[PDB]
């Protein structure tokens, strides 16, 4: 937790401060995804229509198993985030 | 029983007769020493080596003349994609999207909506065919045979851009390798 | 100097009814899993300090050993008389975010003498060392060096560890879970500057992702027990 | 067995006329063809539930562990009955004649480990059973037995 | 075991007059009746408004498109909750028809 | 028309099989060289990763012209099944310049040389000693 | 099969304008029966003698003289 | 019938084994002929 | 006439023709989708300059070729089968009620069918 | 190696799904695993003969593979690249009257590895270059963990479809090689056999030939067939099922290793419950023995260099993965 | 097997001091070897220039805390330094290494796009 652990997962610099993780649970277990930028996350490009995309974690989403376990990682890569509570 | 008493096993029991017997040595070899020396100096193998050699210069060569003559070709080749059309005119393909799902390497771009009359259909449908693997699993996931693979290969083009297959791209091979796919589909028909 | 024949018009045999036997497959393993359940105790039995539990799936056994115990229980398993495993084939690694040591390097032995396969799981966090196998094993110099490159864990006692899959000066580590799978950077030639120069990934096609519509109901229940009855309470 | 077999026996172009006689007057080996298939018949048609369930009865996954490992010793089996509970106590004081039925096999003696197929088993063949190389050449051939 | 045969038996009947209209059904790909005809089941064998697009064709019925309006709703301006209900695609939406795949959004 | 073997992935084994008695595209004059002096074209076959596209420039700016690059496959075309891949390039072409691309996965033995016929008819449609007359 | 006897034969039943055709992009003098032309113009030929290797049994005539496609 | 089957017979065997045959005369006889082609060459250069 | 190019229609006012390149099919002019984007919008593009317009695939529109062939009949029956029309190789077989009193398509081929009472009422 | 490498995922899913082959989809997959290992080593051997310098045999089975290629591409579509070999059983089964071609080559095939052996086996030439060259003890050899060709070149009569059968190879008999001197020459001996005992399976495979099924007849793992996709609705429900979705594997880990033409092929395999794989690990044969390059080259001149690569039987394709 | 040019053995080191004295001299091999780094990629920046960008790599991250992460920061260093002495890297990748590099207010970034 207090493991400066950014310097060796060889990650960019804008993941600990530009980014933003949602630790969700979409129905027995949490998962861990990152907010959308503010722009150029999809523009429509003039050639084909294909949905091009500059953000490189659009694609990714983490399957976890537990709360703690989740908050435990986030806390261990230097990551911002927030804990979306299930309604009841 | 086994030889687990002793730690040991029939698998670890190596075959009778599985050690190498004495190696020769010069006076044990049965050519004599000028028989060695005529197949040495005289090129023995050798010039058995070039007489094999020479009797496949007698020998039909196996080269065709392509363009003017091909190579053969099964029925479930899989070449160029097509978009494939009923007789009556109007398209098989329904946008399932199980087009988009099946592709492995993410080629196929559908975009669909309600026809004029209703019917569904889709009004955009691209292949990268720069990005295709020429797996085959357009022509499998079809439920309608709307996209199949042509039996041809012979496409290339000058610049990249002509490679990306719009709809009407598509739809185009479709009717002009019509004909070809009936051989095509008519020959896999029982296997299928 | 007699005609060949014409295989096409050979008479054939026809078949018409099948009955293709449906039976559970796992019926074959049953003495395996018999004999592979005593072997494990066994070694618990020669190693009570090192070898925490083990498992059995089919025709294959598991040790599971700390960091601490591996060149331990890796050195009984290829010196031991009883367990001749000589040849390491496979150095693996998988990387489990939850759990804190999240990575699980992996060890397939294989022993050409009593014919058969071992799977020491020793876990490993990002920063707790695991010794090299290299003293035992030197086949496990370039299985180590992948498993560095593509997870960054770090092997204590390897005689040279350095990136051996990824390019020279690529950042980060791939095939952990947090790291996109299209990668931070991509290349390409600036007339400009006459050399071939990294960039900031653009992609014109996003990846799709199409697990949205995965499975919401279970798959899969408990399964049909096959323990052998001798490794029961 | 793969013994020599004459050039009329193979799917292959020939040679028609007194150059058939002229073929085996030259080449070393007689009974070898030209390899050219046959036009005239190689390819010449062109090709133009619970009961049958086993997945859901896959095998468990189950682990062993020291707390458990201990039981089977002391309490027996679920066929010859007979928390943390540490191992390496158990063994510092048990009986041995335990020992020599459960943890070992045949009196003492350790398990060798588990073959994945008994039945291979070698034995060492000669040239004239296989037609391979002469004894000289570096190599020895291997069957099933 | 016996208690399987109840699941055979009744995905069964639920699928003998019912369409083959998988690929052409709006929502295909998240109906509870394939999801429910795979894992539990066996494997081989007019208009009401300008919003819900309705095909009684593909129904099994249960009337849970008649329960809820009786119940909650009762020119309804909750009348297109039934899209939502009905687990079969017997009554999809008709401005969403056509347009787009579970798996995709 | 000696391309070089700069064969690099799967699609390598069409390029070789061109060679073979069956094709002989030595019976077209095409003669293999290995080093880039000695060769006119560039067959980039295969995926071109990131550790590589560096290399493959250096490759390529040593061939003395004229010079002509021809992309064969998927990969070394627009990316290929490794597009989405943290360490594949997404087209040769954002490396070298191509005169031709050959689509396939593996493009057929006649795919390839389909391809090399298009460029040849594109090399003798080459007007350089008329442009110095007409157009300079 | 590769032998001047069957070159001279072809050579023959052809005539001179159609092998001399053969002899620009063919470099090989080939003669069949000819099975018909399609719509853009080529004709397709068969060929008859017991001597041609097994995939060269089916060839074509383009329209042009000087470049095939 | 409707499938892809051997037949009841199956097929003739195929020749698989180390087929090699060795030619030429024995090395002595060659020996014999270099020595005879020597001994009559020095003698015709011996004549000229 | 910049007014039918680029909106959808059922149908077209004015009669096609094959040889106009601007239109978006040569059986043609309107689209048959709201969204899909006019063919003389497109053209206008910047690699269309010195491209060819002629050898540009343009395929016969669907929604015509359809509506050119002849409804299909029933006759004392208000079920209608239909699978493709071709054997095997065709959609799956489904089966079309014919309560209503019009035609109505198929799910695949978009053939529309008919009863024998209602064949003088439906072609009205 | 195509139906090789497609062979090891598919046992590692069918391990986890625990669903097993039917008899005449286990013997398609030994036919065609040893037509591919003929392709494969003539793509090793003749490489490495024409490496060390002689062009002709390379040319003479290239053809072959011109040929054996037709029957990749009569039964599956592509050339080369065959997506035939799936998690329960094949792709579709055998055209028509392949036997017949299969058999015949094989007829015709039997000369062609005594012409190979003419111009390498008994040349003095081709013995200099390999002879002594890459000297590996069959004790050092398992340090090393090699397998294949180069752990019998070593003297160590082992071999991977005898140790764990799998896909009729049990059902068919066959000579495995075994070497004494660990040098290249010996490896050449050995691939040698083994071109003439995969052509004495394939005549086994041909003649065995059972018929029924060729692929697992449960619609979650495999796609029904066309005329009852579209006549059942039960047939339906699966083929959108299966392409949209996919089965799920239950969960577990498995670890399968087959005798691939260059070794020892192995992929470890997660199984989440997912209908996606956690983790797949290959285990490539030319991973492995590339590493022990400095343990073999040590001493030997830089043409050694090149013998001792051919012998390796390098694809970069595959050591890379 | 023998390992290549300047190999270490990968050790995980339990001491705060001696990691201390590990670096130190670290630092002098890089720039013992700076005129080489000049000439064997060619780099277009002197030897001076170099040592200046090399004491700027150093200086920046000298603050870190961490024994276990000192180890990994000490462990990929050398690796650094290993496939830059043995010339490993391409000429492009050194040259793009040291031509890497204020911003500006919420006017400015609100009207372009921002991020
Ligand atoms: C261009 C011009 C032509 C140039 C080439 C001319 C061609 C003719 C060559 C003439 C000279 C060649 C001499 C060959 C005759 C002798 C060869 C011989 O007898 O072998 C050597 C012999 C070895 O005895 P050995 O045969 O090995 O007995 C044991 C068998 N296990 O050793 C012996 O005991 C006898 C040795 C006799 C020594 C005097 C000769
Ligand atoms: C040794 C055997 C002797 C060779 C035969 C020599 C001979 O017979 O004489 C031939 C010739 C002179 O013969 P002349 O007397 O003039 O006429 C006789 C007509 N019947 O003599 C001549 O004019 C030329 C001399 C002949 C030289 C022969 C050389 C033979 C060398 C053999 C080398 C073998 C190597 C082993
Ligand atoms: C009185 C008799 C006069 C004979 C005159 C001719 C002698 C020629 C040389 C004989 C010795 C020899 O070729 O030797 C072979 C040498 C050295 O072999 P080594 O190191 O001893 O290894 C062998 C060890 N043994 C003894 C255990 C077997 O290497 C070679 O393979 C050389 C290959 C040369 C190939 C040339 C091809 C040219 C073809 C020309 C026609 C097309
Ligand atoms: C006018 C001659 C010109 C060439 C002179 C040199 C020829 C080589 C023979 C000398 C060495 C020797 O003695 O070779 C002896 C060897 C080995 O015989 P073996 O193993 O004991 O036989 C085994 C037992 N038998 C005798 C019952 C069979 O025979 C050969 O394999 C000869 C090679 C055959 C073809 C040779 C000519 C091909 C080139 C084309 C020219 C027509
Ligand atoms: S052939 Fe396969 S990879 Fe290519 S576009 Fe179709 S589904 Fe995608
Ligand atoms: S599977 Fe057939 S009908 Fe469905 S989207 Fe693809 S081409 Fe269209
Ligand atoms: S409701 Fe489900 S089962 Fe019925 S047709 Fe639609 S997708 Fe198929
Ligand atoms: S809610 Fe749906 S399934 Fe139930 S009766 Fe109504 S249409 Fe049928
Ligand atoms: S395009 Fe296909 S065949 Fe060619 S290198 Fe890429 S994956 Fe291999
Ligand atoms: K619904
Ligand atoms: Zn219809």
């Amino acid at each position: 937790t207090d493991l400066a652990k950014e310097l060796v997962s060889g990650a960019p610099k804008e993941l600990i401060t530009e980014r933003v993780a949602r630790i969700y649970q979409e129905t027995e277990t949490w998962k861990i995804d990152w907010d959308i930028l503010n722009k150029g996350n999809r523009w429509e490009n003039d050639l084909m229509g294909y949905q091009s995309s500059s953000d490189y974690m659009q694609g990714t989403i983490l399957k976890f198993d537990t709360r703690e376990g989740a908050i435990r990682f986030a806390k261990g890569q230097g990551w911002d985030y927030y804990i979306q509570e299930p309604k009841v | 029983p086994t030889l687990a008493l002793t730690s040991g096993s029939i698998q670890g029991t190596h075959p009778e007769g599985f050690r190498l017997p004495r190696p020769k040595t010069w006076e044990e070899s049965s050519e004599s020493a000028l028989s060695k020396a005529t197949k040495w100096y005289l090129l023995s193998e050798i010039f058995r080596g070039l007489y094999i050699t020479l009797e496949m210069y007698f020998r039909a060569p196996y080269t065709i003349y392509y363009p003017f003559e091909k190579g053969p070709v099964s029925p479930r080749f899989r070449g160029e994609h097509a978009l494939r059309r009923y007789p009556s005119g109007e398209e098989r393909c329904i946008a399932c999207k199980l087009c988009e799902a099946v592709c492995p390497a993410q080629a196929i771009t559908i975009e669909a909506e309600e026809r004029i009359d209703g019917s569904r259909r889709t009004y955009k449908y691209d292949i990268d065919m720069t990005k295709c693997i020429y797996c085959g699993y357009c022509q499998e996931s079809c439920p309608v045979d709307a996209i199949v693979e042509t039996p041809n290969v012979e496409y290339a083009t000058e610049t990249r851009e002509e490679l990306l297959y719009n709809k009407e791209k598509l739809l185009a091979n479709g009717d002009k390798w019509e004909q070809e796919i009936q051989y095509a589909l008519d020959a896999d028909a029982p296997y299928r | 100097e007699e005609p060949l024949p014409v295989l096409r018009d050979l008479p054939r045999p026809e078949y018409g009814e099948l009955h293709a036997p449906v039976y559970n497959p796992a019926e074959k393993y049953k003495e395996q899993i018999e004999e592979l359940h005593k072997f494990g105790r066994y070694i618990m039995g020669c190693l009570p300090k090192f070898v925490q539990q083990f498992s059995v799936w089919k025709d294959e056994l598991v040790i599971y050993v700390a960091p601490s115990a591996l060149t331990q229980v890796a050195t009984f398993l290829k010196d031991h008389t009883s367990a001749q495993f000589k040849a390491c084939m496979d150095v693996t690694a998988a990387d489990y975010p939850t759990r804190t040591n999240r990575f699980d390097v992996v060890y397939n032995l294989l022993s050409v003498r009593h014919n058969s396969r071992i799977r020491i799981k020793t876990y490993a966090s990002e920063v707790s060392p695991v010794p090299s196998v290299v003293p035992l094993f030197q086949g496990a110099n370039w299985f180590e060096r992948e498993t560095y490159d593509l997870f960054g864990i770090f092997f204590e006692g390897h005689p040279d560890l350095r990136r051996i899959m990824t390019d020279y000066g690529f950042q980060g580590h791939p095939l952990r879970k947090d790291f996109p799978t299209t990668g931070y950077t991509e290349v390409r030639y600036d007339a400009e500057k006459r050399r071939v120069v990294y960039e900031p990934l653009e992609l014109t096609q996003a990846w799709r992702n199409f697990t949205v519509g995965s499975s919401v109901w279970e798959q899969v229940g408990d399964g049909k027990d096959f323990t052998p009855e001798s490794f029961k309470l | 067995s793969g013994g020599p077999v004459p050039v009329f026996k193979k799917y292959t172009t020939g040679s028609k006329g007194i150059w058939e006689k002229i073929r085996q007057l030259l080449t070393l080996v007689p009974n070898r063809s030209t390899g050219n298939p046959l036009v005239k018949n190689y390819r010449v048609p062109p090709p133009g539930y619970y009961d049958r369930d086993h997945r859901r009865n896959y095998p468990r996954l189950v682990a062993f562990d020291q707390t458990k490992v201990s039981g089977l010793l002391t309490l027996g089996s679920a066929q010859n009955p007979r928390q943390s509970v540490s191992l390496s106590s158990t063994l510092a004081t048990i009986d041995p004649k335990v020992v020599k039925s459960e943890l070992l096999a045949e009196g003492g003696s350790p398990v060798v480990a588990p073959s994945l197929n008994k039945k291979m088993k070698f034995r060492l063949t000669e040239e004239s059973e296989h037609g391979m190389y002469p004894e000289d050449y570096p190599i020895r051939i291997f069957a099933q037995n | 075991p016996k208690i399987k045969k109840a699941r055979e038996g009744v995905t069964e009947m639920l699928l003998e007059n019912h369409p083959l209209d998988c690929p052409v059904c709006d929502q295909g790909g998240e109906c509870d009746l394939q999801e429910q005809s795979l894992r539990y089941g066996s494997d081989r064998g007019k208009a009401i408004g300008p919003l819900i697009k309705t095909s009684m064709n593909r129904c099994i019925h249960c009337t849970r498109c008649v329960r809820f309006l009786n119940d909650v709703a009762g020119n309804s301006e909750l009348s297109a909750n039934v899209i939502d209900l009905c687990p079969v695609g017997a009554l999809t939406s008709k401005p969403y028809a056509f347009r787009a795949r579970p798996w995709e959004l | 028309f000696w391309p070089m073997t700069f064969g690099l992935a799967c699609c390598a084994v069409e390029m070789m099989h061109v060679s073979a008695p069956r094709y002989d595209q030595d019976r077209l004059g095409i003669i293999f060289r290995a080093s880039p002096r000695q060769s006119d074209i560039m067959i980039v076959a295969g995926t071109v990763t990131n550790k590589m596209a560096p290399a493959l420039r250096q490759v390529y700016d040593q061939m003395p012209y004229p010079r002509w690059v021809i992309s064969m496959g998927s990969c070394a075309n627009g990316g290929g099944y490794y597009h989405y891949s943290y360490s594949v390039v997404r087209g040769v072409d954002r490396i070298v310049p191509v005169d031709i691309y050959v689509p396939g996965c593996p493009p057929t033995s006649e795919a390839l040389m389909y391809g090399v016929f298009q460029l040849q008819k594109k090399m003798m449609d080459g007007q350089t000693h008329r442009m110095w007359y007409r157009s300079y | 099969s590769s032998s001047i006897q069957r070159t001279l034969r072809n050579l023959w039943k052809n005539g001179f304008k159609k092998s001399f055709k053969q002899l620009q992009g063919y470099n090989d003098i080939k003669s069949g029966r000819l099975v018909g032309t399609d719509s853009f113009g080529n004709k397709f030929y068969e060929v008859d003698d017991p001597v041609e290797i097994h995939m060269r049994t089916r060839f074509v005539e383009y329209t042009g003289f000087w470049r095939q496609d | 019938a409707t499938q892809d089957l051997p037949p009841i017979s199956g097929y003739a065997p195929i020749q698989w084994k180390r087929n090699l045959p060795s030619r030429g005369f024995r090395p002595v006889i060659w020996f014999l002929g270099l020595c005879t082609a020597t001994g009559y060459g020095f003698y015709q250069i011996s004549l000229a | 006439s910049t007014k039918e190019l680029t909106t959808a229609r059922i149908k077209d006012i004015s009669k096609p023709d094959e040889n106009n390149l601007q239109q978006q099919a040569p059986n043609r002019i309107s689209p048959w989708s709201k969204s899909q984007k006019p063919r003389a919008e497109a053209q206008d593009n910047v690699r269309f300059a010195v491209k060819d317009l002629a050898k540009q695939p343009r395929p016969y529109a669907a929604i015509d070729l359809i509506y050119k062939q002849p409804i299909r009949y029933i006759e004392h029956d208000n079920v209608a089968v239909c699978d493709g029309n071709g054997g095997a190789q065709g959609h799956p077989k489904v089966y079309i009620n014919l309560d209503q009193n019009k035609a109505i398509p198929c799910g695949y081929c978009g053939l529309r069918f008919a009863q024998a009472a209602f064949k003088e009422d439906i072609e009205s | 190696s195509m139906m090789t490498n497609e062979q090891v995922f598919s046992l590692a899913v069918e391990k986890l799904l625990n669903l097993e082959v039917p008899e005449r989809g286990q013997y398609i997959r030994t036919l065609f695993g040893e037509i591919t290992r003929v392709l494969n080593h003539l793509m090793s051997v003749l490489s490495h003969a024409m490496d060390v310098g002689a062009l002709t045999p390379f040319l003479w089975g290239f053809e072959e593979r011109e040929k054996l290629m037709e029957f990749y591409e009569r039964v599956s579509g592509a050339r080369l690249h065959s997506a035939y070999v799936r998690p329960g059983g094949v792709s579709q089964d055998l055209p028509a009257g392949l036997l017949d071609d299969i058999y015949m080559w094989a007829t015709q095939f039997g000369d062609r590895l005594d012409e190979t052996e003419e111009l390498l086996t008994d040349s003095r030439i081709w013995k200099q270059r390999t002879i002594g060259i890459g000297e590996v003890t069959a004790e050092d050899a398992l340090n090393y963990g090699l397998s294949g060709v180069m752990l019998r070149g070593s003297g160590v009569p082992f071999d991977i479809r005898k140790s764990q059968p799998y896909d009729a190879y049990d059902k068919v008999d066959f000579d495995i090689a075994v070497g004494t001197k660990g040098d290249c020459y010996d490896r050449y001996l050995i691939r040698m056999t083994e071109f003439r005992q995969s052509l004495r399976i394939i005549e086994q495979c041909c003649n065995q030939m059972p018929p029924g099924p060729v692929k697992v007849e449960d619609f979650k793992v495999a796609p029904p067939p066309r005329a009852l996709m579209k006549e059942d609705m039960e047939a339906l429900i699966h083929h959108f099922l299966l392409y949209t979705k996919g089965y799920a594997v239950p969960a577990g880990e498995t670890y399968t290793a087959i005798e691939a033409p260059k070794g020892e092929m192995a992929v470890y395999v997660v199984s989440d419950g997912s209908e996606r794989p956690y983790r797949c690990k290959i285990r490539a044969p030319g991973f492995a023995h590339l590493g022990a390059f400095d343990h073999i080259a040590r001493g030997h001149f830089l043409p050694d260099a090149v013998a001792i690569i051919g012998t390796m039987d390098l694809v970069f394709g595959e050591v890379d993965r | 097997t023998n390992p290549t040019a300047f190999a270490q053995t990968t050790r995980y080191v339990k001491d705060s001091t001696e990691m201390r004295t590990l670096v130190l001299n670290l630092y002098r091999r890089y720039l013992r070897h700076s005129r080489g780094f000049v000439n064997n990629y060619n780099l277009d920046i002197p030897a001076s220039q170099v040592r200046t960008k090399i004491r700027q790599e150093f200086e920046r991250q000298r603050f870190v805390k961490d024994l276990p992460l000192k180890n990994v920061l000490y462990m990929k260093a050398q690796m650094e330094f290993q496939e830059l002495v043995n010339f490993w890297k391409q000429q492009c990748h050194v040259m793009q290494y040291f031509e890497s590099i204020k911003g500006d207010s919420f006017v400015q970034k609100f009207l372009k796009g921002a991020q």
